[PDB]
């Protein structure tokens, strides 16, 4: 069939109540459906929070509640907490094994404390140089919020060719991680006095440098 | 699911003008079970109209018999009006006396 | 042939003034029992031992609670229609064949499995309703006992011909054609067959419309489209147990 | 304890076929309808198929009708998904799901990648260490995802951070896993990363020693 519609994004402050709508939930006369809500943390499989429009499985906090009226269903999360940061999906069971999932909503909990990035820079290894390759590795962890610029410098000069950098992604502890890889030939690597990984995060800059 | 009604209108005995008789409207094959049925005389609802208990068949579709005692004449026209969720407009099925 | 079947219906949102649960009980084509949730008493129908009706009232009150509890197992809003067919048939081979089938919103979804002694079906709604019913004490055993032992026994204990009046009439259909209708008025038993002959050769599919009368008799008609001015070549043969042999019906003269 | 275990995921060329299986335990398997749900990377959940508790009835999403077949073996407690005529848009994590009203047990999923690109095992290089000390493994130039990394065959989990991979413009992936350890242990404690790349059957163990 065809998806149910959800807002792509909803955000709230710690302790706030928020509501996620699901549209397309109505049934023809003579038919029925049951609405479910799933919570999905990064990497993990979806977890059932609401079934039968409004039922909670045993163990689900009572901060989670649901309802269904006509062509829409709704999930409400009360007393919002940073652990509730996740993707949420509604789902409709129409009987006889037929399901359809909503498009999903990402829930963001605002007002979280700032975390400054930890930066770890590794030079190329002996073995990789023996293989006539050279990679510099800049690992960036434990920062909040999740936006960073990375600049590589060779003896103070900008390096743009050979740079691969990931989009930041939410770690387990709600903080963010990213990494950047500078690719060089061994010749370039030895032809400079020092290389630098510079991470700028919320107006401040952190630098690590390695030298051959 | 939805199943639209089949509607049959027939007299209990062969019709003779001036002779009392029964007029039946058999409404069957429908789902779900909510249905409005009326017997009409010259386009107007008849009031002293009995019906059987809502039951259902092997395929689970429901059926209902509506009926009334009547004495047919030459000029009087009889019909059955059925309304059900599967119908944009109600159906009116005439008692066809040449059938 | 010989059957004893109960027809059970529950609706989660009955129209105002109507019962949420009602049952009819049938011996063959004849209804002998009724029950509804508004009145709460098993009652005879048509022609039809006071302890028997007290027992039926006890059981159907239990069935009523069972059916309405099914909607609680499903949850949600529905609205729902739950149907059930429970009883026996006696075939020509002398075997009792039981029936224990259930439909949800007009679709078959659950049955009673004699081997497991429990209700079941393919989808979550069958499991959820079966499991609610299993929590009802003695309910599965009562079902098994009924299907295998009580109901065959009762069908034997619980164990008329009015021929039809025939009419073969023609009416204009559309330019170039007429429609012949062969009708059987007020007959019993309901089994009845109709066929057409054009100058002694079979014609038409035999299919026709059937319907009940409010006195226990039945009605039937079959229709066939024929060429205009060729209606006189047709007649109708009816088979029915009220007739000592099939009966030829000729076209109505005027 | 209800348990569902998917397997069979891998790389497949478009037009190829693949058969997923799900091993079930911890409940009466033949009482439950079963289903498959999939999720393309970074996208939403999509119901794929359902099969009734007896195997007698099956249902399919339109995006999959005619190409996929769901089946089950109730004596072996196993669910299957036969996938033919695979397309790029079938790339997803495939989850096994127990269908019920009132609860919802899932497996952890098996990853299916439909791509014309060929699989490549990674080169693995040590990131040698310089309070505490950081050291890691560079897992370079592999396709497709996933790659699992452990340390000291799972004996070392505290301080471990395997970072999400980068997708290079070449089409290949690379990731790093770094552990933070005490400096005093560096002379008396071996560190070995264990890199597994199932899609190409590459399993490398790389010792990481001080320079």
């Amino acid at each position: 069939q065809s998806a149910l519609t959800q807002p792509a994004s909803v955000s709230g402050s710690p302790g706030q109540s928020i509501t996620i709508s699901c549209t397309g939930t109505g049934s023809d006369v003579g038919s029925y459906n049951l609405v479910s809500w799933y919570q999905q943390h990064p990497g993990k499989a979806p977890k059932l929070m609401i079934y039968g429009d409004s039922q909670r499985p045993s163990g689900v906090s009572n901060r989670f509640s649901g309802s269904k009226s006509g062509n829409t269903a709704s999930l409400t999360i009360s007393g919002l907490q940073a652990e509730d940061e996740a993707d949420y999906y509604c789902a409709s069971y129409a009987g006889s094994g037929i399901y359809v999932f909503g498009t999903g909503t990402k829930v963001t909990v605002l007002g979280q404390p700032k975390a400054n990035p930890t930066v770890t820079l590794f030079p190329p290894s002996s073995e990789e140089l023996q293989a006539n390759k050279a990679t510099l590795v800049c690992l960036i962890s434990d920062f909040y919020p999740g936006a960073v610029t990375v600049a590589w410098k060779a003896d103070g000069s900008p390096v743009k060719a050979g740079v691969e950098t990931t989009k930041p992604s939410k770690q387990s502890n709600n903080k963010y991680a990213a990494s950047s890889y500078l690719s060089l030939t061994p010749e370039q690597w030895k032809s400079h006095r020092s290389y630098s990984c510079q991470v700028t995060h919320e107006g401040s800059t952190v630098e690590k440098t390695v030298a051959p | 699911i939805q199943r639209t009604p089949k509607i049959q209108v027939y007299s209990r005995h062969p019709a003779e003008n001036g002779k009392s008789n029964f007029l039946n409207c058999y409404v069957s094959g429908f789902h779900p079970s909510d249905i409005e049925v009326d017997l009409l005389k010259n386009g107007e609802r008849i009031e002293k109209v009995e019906h059987s208990d809502l039951s259902f068949s092997k395929d689970w579709s429901f059926y209902l018999l509506y009926y009334t005692e009547f004495t047919p004449t030459e000029k009087d026209e009889y019909a059955c009006r059925v309304n059900h969720v599967t119908l944009s407009q109600p159906k009116i099925v005439k008692w066809d006396r040449d059938m | 042939h010989l059957s004893l079947l109960y027809h059970l219906t529950a609706v989660s949102s009955p129209a105002p003034g109507t019962p949420a649960f009602w049952v009819s009980g049938w011996l063959g084509p004849q209804q002998y029992l009724s029950y509804n949730s508004l009145r709460g008493e098993a009652e005879p129908c048509g022609a039809w031992v006071s302890w028997y009706w007290e027992k039926e009232t006890t059981d159907l009150r239990i069935k009523e609670k069972l059916f309405l509890e099914a909607f609680k197992a499903l949850g949600g809003k529905g609205p729902y229609t739950l149907q059930g067919l429970l009883g026996c048939e006696l075939g020509p081979d002398n075997t009792s064949v039981p029936t224990a089938k259930f439909a949800l919103n007009g679709e078959e979804f659950m049955n009673f499995d004699l081997k497991q002694g429990t209700w079941g079906g393919d989808w979550p709604e069958a499991l959820a309703i079966s499991q609610r019913w299993q929590q009802q004490d003695k309910a599965a055993n009562k079902e098994l006992t009924f299907l295998l032992f009580s109901c065959p026994h009762r069908l034997r204990e619980h164990l008329w011909k009015e021929p039809p009046s025939m009419r073969l009439k023609a009416r204009p259909s559309s330019p170039g054609f007429s429609v012949l209708t062969c009708s059987a008025f007020s007959f019993y038993p309901p089994e009845l067959q109709l066929r057409f002959l054009r100058n002694g050769l079979a014609a038409g599919t035999g299919q026709g419309d059937f319907g009940p009368n409010s006195d226990g008799s039945f009605h039937a008609s079959s229709s066939l489209t024929v060429k205009s001015g060729d209606e006189h070549h047709y007649c109708c043969i009816v088979q029915h147990a009220g007739l000592a042999q099939p009966l030829r019906v000729e076209l109505e003269s005027p | 304890e209800v348990q569902l275990l998917e397997s069979g995921g891998g790389l497949v060329q478009p037009g190829g076929s693949l058969r997923l299986s799900c091993a079930a335990s911890g409940f009466t398997f033949s009482e439950y309808a079963m289903g498959w749900v999939r999720q393309a990377p970074g996208k939403g959940l999509e119901w794929v198929s359902s099969i009734g508790s007896s195997g007698g009835q099956t249902k399919y999403a339109d995006s999959v009708k005619g190409r996929f077949t769901i089946s089950r073996d109730n004596s072996k407690n196993t669910l299957y998904l036969q996938m033919n005529s695979l397309r790029a848009e079938d790339t997803a994590v495939y989850y096994c799901a127990r269908l019920a009203i009132g609860d919802s047990y899932w497996g952890q999923g098996t990853m299916v990648t439909v791509s014309s690109a060929s699989t490549k095992g990674p080169s693995v290089f040590p990131l040698a260490p310089s309070g505490t000390a950081a050291l890691g493994c560079l897992v370079k130039d592999y396709f497709p995802e996933p790659v699992t990394v452990s340390w000291n065959s799972g004996a070392l989990t505290s301080g471990v951070h395997t970072f999400p991979a980068v997708l290079q413009s070449s089409g290949l992936y690379s990731l790093s896993s770094v552990v933070t350890v005490p400096s005093s242990s560096l002379g008396t404690q071996t560190y070995i990363c264990n890199v597994n790349h199932k899609p190409s059957n590459t399993k490398v163990d790389k010792r990481v020693e001080p320079k």
